[PDB]
């Protein structure tokens, strides 16, 4: 791909997210999602292989169905309110359809069935874009319509996402599918605290984006897409195994790491509202994703591995890959918990 | 500036006429004196009813009849 | 809610201007010239009251002044007006531009026998002022009392009392 | 929660009333922790590119510490501002609604009857 | 997040198509211009929580202008009782509702 | 209403003439034919260039759809803004054509 | 019977979608969507949206379904289909019988059973179609809308030329 | 409310159920998607014309244009699938299950 055209297409992805973030009219929200989808389709087809065409077709169909449901929700809002402001909705049917459509755009359960496939078919940088930047716009629309969001629907979608993201990644050896089920579980964690405190939703979104960006940047720095190729990293660069160690421990929620920061605050904002059972079983399910993270770093990151002779050629060359923001993102994804009251800047 | 222009006029006269007419269409309304009158005629065209004003007592610039000499006129349009 | 009040059928009886649209269109410039004041009192009352039930009598004055407009044509210049609205009436779009000599005969006979000057280009579209005696409607929308706004922020901004107060963070 | 507050003057990182609040000192322990995060970032940057960790790029580690302290100073100003706004709204709401926060009568323990549970 | 760039920069990107009460071409009113204006002027500034309970009557008048469910319900009741009295024969239509009176203006 | 009468009449006359054409020589008992093409039985290969010119038609037809209210838009009172956006839309159609040009998309059906 | 003509077209419109969502083939699916676009366009034209009806004919049918039939020709050379067809048709005709015997129905929303000629307006608009002047307002009031739509179509051209290349 | 709105929404839900669970040609899925767009066009048009809300008359054209561009994008994906398998059968899109 021509780098000028790549810059233009990435600016169009960013422009669609910005149009969803800033616009007051529902048609411009829909336009921003259309622009974002239309622009992100070539980023997935960067390498031009049939897995990326399958992934882009599945992503197209899911985001197009979600966009049609979003426009039907906007249209029922126009029936029952005669106007177009991006605020609370004026019909529970529009509320249900827009919550369903945004759940399809995020990849929340029961519409999760594309997120492990599409992330598998596309490269690591486009999977980084999909799992970080493509979460910003529907969380903004959910942030603005929360007076109309049905609590039972958003909590059903949230805990279904957390259970399916927990019990879907236990079986996984592919790193992109582990990140995709982790995505589904974290979107459940973001949307369950949405009607209680949306600032903690934003906190979970930013800490998730930092940790996911750290993980995909380490994946691009090591060129590892599987568990077993990740095991061959200590004999090439030993620090990269340490960084995927501390960042995967952070994404499951170990104290005293920074990825313990959001969900603890989320539990802290769900017991204020007298919900005890729900964050309890929610973090019970998060213990399962932490547990396969601890298998996936105990059994296959710490204790050192059989290597191959051609690796001794790769000792003679350093990494010339641009590891952009990787030490900053690794420090922020691990050592940020002593600054836990920074969350007030997101209020 | 005239070697490349004669070269493209010998090779691609369709595109020379295209870029020239497009350039004229862009720059020429900023140079025409009649572009003001387009605006003036499109605001002088009464699609709606001229809703009258309640006479408060002091509106000298508002007429009391259509045939009164004060108010907006269209003699600039009748002459042109 | 309530019962919507409607006027009786005797309150709606007025002698109608029972002429065709080409007849109205033929004399329309002299109509807007000569029947200015009751028409504008009616349209002022109609945009201000926002209610046609409050605009019946002024409307009757319109239908009083239009008929006297046509009687004053019928007493003096019935034949050039008839020759003019017939030519207006032939056209499917009712063009003024196809009918200029009949317009000239009608305007000549009207200026001679009635002294009426036809309005120029741009006169009948003027915003004019209307001196009436009826009072200004203090609530034309019948709006109820608006809800009181929330209290605004006042007072100088003090620091947070012992910081964030988040579990053990002392700042 | 407080999104109707910063909607009258939107997209202000630090508003004008934030200048009425005491800014953090440069020896703020939060800001010192942020500078330590910058030093850790410089060490991880020399570690991932196989440089001498404590030796190479002292200007680069200096810009890491400088840039994290620089960003974190304004982040801590906004943090302190938002907790100050939270307490200001809390206190003005309690003052504007005296019926909802009644001064409950303080009873000393000579009137308070607590049930004694013996450990035996 | 709603980063309000339009108010921060003072530009009008899409506030104009947002409501029916806004400035239309050639001053065309919507059918429920007055009702939407009344409900917007009721609910302005008081927040959505106070607006859902303190501007219920304006919003019901505006939603019933939009959908005309009460009006169609009343027309259904009148037309159904009229059809019943036509089938029973206790009512006859007048000449101005049968089309025999050569309309007014 | 008269429009639907006209459309229905044209469809009726077309269906009448097509039915008479398909069934006036079927009165004949001519002969029964067994009759046991440039390609024989090969599958039709996909032509990428035909699809590219169809999508280029679709996208320029959408840009035409944006251009269609211009005779009504020339009647506005905001003529500077209107003229600017009209020249911007025709320029963006020209830029889409220039990108279709220079990236060899208009080749072998140029 | 002529008073319900919009309603009658709407029934055909529903039938038309059950005509092609049963999906015997993309060929006949395209044919059913073209007939459905025609009858829904008749629905649009009967409310006074003449320009939007000609946008259905020029752009949806004449522009886009041509490209669907073209790609169906070039790229794509029962029991489930007929069963889903007759199932949806029985559902729709039972809905028609309900709403015509009751003049009131509730599936998701409450719906009146009289014709939609009642819900119109009794005024006039002078020397213009309001829908025509509202679409003319795209160039005077709709500046940001024109900008984002033109940029989306330019990006659409660029994106199609990227992913159809295969290199 | 209006009775034609029920038929347009029922058409939308018919084409939505036709999109969701069939596992057939990919072109048939794109046809169901554009039937959903068609019903959205008709419904937006009848509402905006019903309420005489003049500035939203340009709204369905926008709803047309973007989505038709969307449709073009989908066809190109189909063509890439049609350049990979020779068919648009969506059960050929099962490489990413493992
Ligand atoms: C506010 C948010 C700011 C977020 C970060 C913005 C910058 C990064 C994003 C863009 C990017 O990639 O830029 C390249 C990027 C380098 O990223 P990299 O490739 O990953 O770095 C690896 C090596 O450093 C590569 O080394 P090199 O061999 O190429 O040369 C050394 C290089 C050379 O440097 C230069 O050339 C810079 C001087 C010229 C600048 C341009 C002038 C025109 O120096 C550095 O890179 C030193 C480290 C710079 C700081 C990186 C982190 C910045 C702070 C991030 C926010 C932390 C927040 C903590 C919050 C905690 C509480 C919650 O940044 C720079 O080169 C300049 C950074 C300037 C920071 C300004 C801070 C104040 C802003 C107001
Ligand atoms: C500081 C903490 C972060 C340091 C990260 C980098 C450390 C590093 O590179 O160490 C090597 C370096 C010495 O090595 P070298 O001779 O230069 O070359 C290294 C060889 O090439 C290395 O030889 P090799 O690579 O050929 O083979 C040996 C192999 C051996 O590799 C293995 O055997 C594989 C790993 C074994 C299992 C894992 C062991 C534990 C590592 C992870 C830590 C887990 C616990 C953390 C807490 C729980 C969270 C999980 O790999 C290494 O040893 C790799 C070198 C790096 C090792 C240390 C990495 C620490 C990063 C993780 C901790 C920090 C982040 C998470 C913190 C979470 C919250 C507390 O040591 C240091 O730089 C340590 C710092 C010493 C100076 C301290 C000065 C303090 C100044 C304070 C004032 C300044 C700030 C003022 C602020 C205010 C201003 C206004
Ligand atoms: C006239 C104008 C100029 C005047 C100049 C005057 C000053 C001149 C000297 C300039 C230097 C000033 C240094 C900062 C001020 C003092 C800070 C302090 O002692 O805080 C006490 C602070 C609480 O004690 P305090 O009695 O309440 O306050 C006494 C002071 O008034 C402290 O003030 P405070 O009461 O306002 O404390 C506020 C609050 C007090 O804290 C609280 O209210 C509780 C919340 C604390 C966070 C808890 C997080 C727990 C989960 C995460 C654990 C992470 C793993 C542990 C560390 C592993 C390695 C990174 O702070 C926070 O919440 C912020 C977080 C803690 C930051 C502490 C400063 C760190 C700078 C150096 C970083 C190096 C690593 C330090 C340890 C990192 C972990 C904290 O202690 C701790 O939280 C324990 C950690 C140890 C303190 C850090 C000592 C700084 C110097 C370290 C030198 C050695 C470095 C060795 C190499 C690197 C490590 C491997
Ligand atoms: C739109 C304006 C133009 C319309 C078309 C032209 C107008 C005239 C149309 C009718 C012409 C006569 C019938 C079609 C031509 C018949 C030619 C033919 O081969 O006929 C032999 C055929 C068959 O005769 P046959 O039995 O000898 O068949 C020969 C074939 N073998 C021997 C193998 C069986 O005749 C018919 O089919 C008779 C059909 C009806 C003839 C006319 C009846 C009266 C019409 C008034
Ligand atoms: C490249 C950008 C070309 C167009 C720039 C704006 C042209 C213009 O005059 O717009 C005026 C128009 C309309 O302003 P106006 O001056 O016509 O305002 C008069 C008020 N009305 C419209 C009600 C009659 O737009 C704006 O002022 C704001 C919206 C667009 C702002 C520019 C966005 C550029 C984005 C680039 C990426
Ligand atoms: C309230 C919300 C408001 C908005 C808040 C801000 C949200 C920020 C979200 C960040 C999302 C970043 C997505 C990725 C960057 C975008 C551009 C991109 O993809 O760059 C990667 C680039 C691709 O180059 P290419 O040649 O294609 O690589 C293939 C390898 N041969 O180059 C590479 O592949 C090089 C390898 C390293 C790339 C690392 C990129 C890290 C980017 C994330 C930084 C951390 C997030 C920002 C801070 C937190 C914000 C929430
Ligand atoms: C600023 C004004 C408005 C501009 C925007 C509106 C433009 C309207 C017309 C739209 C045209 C759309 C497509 C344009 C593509 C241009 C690039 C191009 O065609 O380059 C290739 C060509 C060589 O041709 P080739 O590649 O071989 O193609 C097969 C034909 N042999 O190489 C060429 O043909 C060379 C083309 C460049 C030289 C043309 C110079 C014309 C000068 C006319 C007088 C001045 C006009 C003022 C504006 C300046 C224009 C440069
Ligand atoms: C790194 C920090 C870079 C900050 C750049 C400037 C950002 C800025 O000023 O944002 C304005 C925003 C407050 O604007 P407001 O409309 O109140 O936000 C509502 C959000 N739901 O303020 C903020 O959003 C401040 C918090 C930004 C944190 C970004 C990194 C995490
Ligand atoms: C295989 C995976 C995923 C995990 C589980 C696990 C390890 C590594 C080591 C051990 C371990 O199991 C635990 C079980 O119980 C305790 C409890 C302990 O304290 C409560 C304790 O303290 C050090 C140690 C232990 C075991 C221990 O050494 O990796």
């Amino acid at each position: 791909m021509n780098p000028i055209i790549l810059i233009i297409i990435l600016m169009t992805v960013m422009l669609g997210t910005i149009i969803v973030m800033i616009s007051t009219h529902w048609l411009l929200i829909w336009i921003g999602f259309e622009m974002n989808m239309l622009a992100i389709i070539p980023i997935m087809m960067k390498k031009h292989n049939p897995r990326a065409t399958e992934a882009s077709t599945k992503y197209f169909l899911t985001q197009s169905t979600a966009s049609m449901l979003l426009m039907m929700a906007i249209i029922i809002n126009l029936m029952f309110s005669g106007q177009w402001t991006v605020m609370k909705l004026f019909n529970p049917m529009a509320s249900m359809l827009m919550t369903m459509a945004l759940a399809m755009k995020l990849g929340m359960a029961p519409f999760h069935f594309w997120v492990p496939e599409v992330t598998q078919g596309i490269p690591l940088s486009s999977g980084l874009i999909l799992l970080t930047w493509q979460k910003l716009a529907p969380m903004s629309v959910l942030y603005q319509i929360l007076p109309s969001i049905n609590l039972d629907l958003i909590l059903t979608l949230s805990i279904l996402s957390i259970t399916i993201g927990g019990w879907g990644g236990l079986n996984q050896t592919q790193l992109r599918k582990i990140m995709a089920y982790s995505s589904i579980a974290h979107m459940g964690w973001m949307t369950a605290v949405l009607l209680y405190n949306p600032t903690m939703t934003l906190l979970n979104l930013i800490i998730y984006i930092i940790m996911t960006s750290t993980m995909f940047t380490l994946f691009m720095a090591n060129s590892t897409t599987t568990t077993l190729s990740l095991s061959h990293t200590w004999n090439k660069a030993p620090i990269m195994t340490i960084l995927v160690l501390i960042t995967l421990l952070s994404m499951g929620g170990l104290p005293p790491l920074s990825g313990f920061m959001p969900k603890w605050m989320i539990i802290q904002e769900m017991t204020k509202n007298d919900s005890i059972i729900l964050p309890t079983l929610m973090a019970i399910t998060a213990l399962l994703n932490l547990y396969f993270y601890m298998r996936l770093t105990y059994s296959t990151a710490l204790t050192m591995f059989p290597s191959t002779n051609n690796m001794k050629m790769k000792w003679q060359f350093p990494t010339t890959k641009r590891m952009t923001l990787l030490p900053t993102m690794t420090v922020l994804s691990t050592m940020l918990l002593p600054l836990t009251p920074i969350l007030s800047i997101l209020e | 500036v005239a070697a490349f222009l004669k070269n493209v006029w010998a090779k691609e006269p369709v595109l020379v006429a295209s870029f020239a007419i497009a350039g004229l269409a862009v720059i020429l309304p900023t140079l025409s004196p009649y572009t003001k009158y387009s605006l003036m005629i499109n605001r002088a065209t009464p699609y709606n009813y001229p809703v009258p004003l309640r006479d408060d007592g002091n509106m000298p610039d508002v007429p009391s009849h259509p045939q009164d000499p004060q108010g907006p006129s269209l003699e600039w349009l009748k002459r042109l | 809610p309530g019962i919507v009040e409607l006027p009786s059928l005797e309150d709606l009886k007025v002698q109608e201007v029972k002429v065709s649209s080409s007849v109205l269109k033929a004399a329309a410039h002299h109509y807007g010239a000569q029947c200015d004041k009751p028409n504008k009192e009616f349209m002022l009352c109609r945009w201000e009251e926002k209610d046609p039930r409050r605009c019946l009598e002024e409307g009757k004055l319109v239908n009083q002044c239009a008929l006297e407009f046509f009687r004053q044509i019928k007493r003096h210049c019935a034949e050039p007006f008839t020759e003019y609205w017939t030519c207006i009436d032939y056209s499917g779009l009712q063009l003024f531009r196809r009918c200029r000599k009949e317009q000239a005969q009608f305007d000549k006979c009207v200026l001679d026998k009635l002294g009426w000057v036809r309005p120029d280009l741009g006169e009948l579209s003027k915003v004019t002022k209307v001196k009436t005696d009826r009072p200004l409607p203090e609530n034309p929308y019948h709006s109820r009392a608006r809800p009181e706004p929330n209290p605004e922020v006042e007072g100088d901004l003090k620091p947070a009392r012992h910081g964030s107060r988040l579990f053990f963070w002392t700042m | 929660m407080m999104t109707g507050r910063q909607a009258r003057a939107p997209l202000q990182f630090l508003p004008d009333e934030a200048r009425s609040l005491p800014p953090p000192k440069l020896t703020d322990p939060r800001l010192a922790y942020i500078g330590f995060l910058g030093y850790c970032s410089g060490l991880i940057d020399n570690a991932i590119r196989r440089r001498p960790v404590l030796s190479a790029g002292l200007h680069r580690q200096f810009l890491y510490i400088t840039s994290f302290v620089f960003v974190g100073y304004y982040l801590l100003k906004r943090q302190d501002y938002m907790y100050a706004v939270r307490d200001h709204d809390m206190f003005s709401y309690i003052k504007s609604h005296p019926e909802d926060f009644p001064e409950k009568d303080k009873k000393t323990y000579r009137e308070v009857f607590e049930e004694f549970h013996p450990v035996r | 997040p709603f980063f309000d760039v339009q108010k921060k920069l003072g530009v009008d990107l899409d506030h104009w198509m947002t409501i029916q009460s806004a400035e239309q071409p050639h001053r065309i009113p919507a059918r429920c211009h007055a009702f939407e204006k009344e409900w917007i002027e009721c609910a302005h500034g008081i927040g959505s929580i106070r607006a859902e309970k303190e501007c219920k009557i304006e919003f019901e008048d505006f939603r019933e202008c939009l959908l005309r469910q009460k009006t169609m319900k009343r027309l259904n009741a009148i037309k159904r009782q009229r059809d019943k009295l036509i089938k029973e024969g206790k009512y006859t239509p007048p000449p101005h509702h049968s089309g025999q009176e050569d309309l007014r203006p | 209403m008269n429009l639907m009468i006209t459309l229905l009449t044209n469809f009726t006359l077309a269906t009448l003439l097509v039915t008479i054409a398909f069934w006036l020589p079927q009165l004949n008992v001519y002969s029964e034919k067994t009759s046991p093409d440039p390609m024989g039985s090969a599958r039709l290969p996909f032509s990428m260039k035909f699809f590219l010119v169809a999508i280029t038609f679709l996208l320029f037809d959408l840009e035409i759809a944006l251009l269609l209210p211009l005779p009504w838009a020339s009647q506005t009172t905001n003529l500077n803004t209107m003229l600017t956006m009209a020249l911007l839309l025709i320029f963006l159609l020209a830029v889409s054509l220039a990108y279709e040009w220079t990236q060899k998309g208009l080749e072998w059906t140029e | 019977m002529m008073t319900y003509i919009v309603f009658i077209l709407s029934i055909i419109f529903v039938m038309g979608f059950v005509g092609f969502s049963s999906k015997p083939s993309p060929i006949y699916g395209g044919l059913g969507l073209i007939v459905s676009g025609g009858v829904g366009c008749g629905i649009v034209l009967n409310f006074g949206g003449s320009f939007l009806g000609l946008m259905v004919f020029l752009i949806y049918l004449g522009g886009m379904m041509v490209v669907f039939g073209y790609t169906t020709a070039m790229a794509t050379e029962n029991k489930v289909v007929l069963g889903t067809f007759i199932t949806g048709l029985l559902m729709e005709f039972l809905m028609v019988y309900y709403v015509l015997k009751d003049k009131e129905v509730e599936i998701v929303f409450k719906f009146n059973g009289m014709g939609d000629w009642v819900i119109y307006d009794t005024g006039d608009s002078g020397f213009f179609s309001e829908e025509a002047m509202g679409i003319a307002a795209l160039y005077s009031y709709g500046t940001w809308l024109v900008i984002v739509t033109g940029w989306s179509l330019l990006i659409g051209v660029v994106v199609i030329m990227e992913i159809t290349r295969g290199n | 409310m209006s009775l034609v709105y029920m038929n347009i929404m029922m058409a939308f839900t018919v084409s939505l159920t036709g999109l969701l669970m069939y596992r057939s040609h990919l072109m048939s899925s794109l046809l169901c998607l554009e039937g959903m767009m068609l019903s959205l066009f008709i419904l937006a048009t009848l509402m905006i014309l019903n309420s005489h809300f003049t500035l939203a008359s340009m709204m369905p054209i926008i709803l047309l244009v973007f989505a038709a561009c969307e449709a073009a994008l989908g066809l190109s994906l189909l063509v890439m699938v049609s350049n990979t398998y020779g068919t648009d059968y969506v059960q050929n899109l099962n490489l990413l299950q493992c």
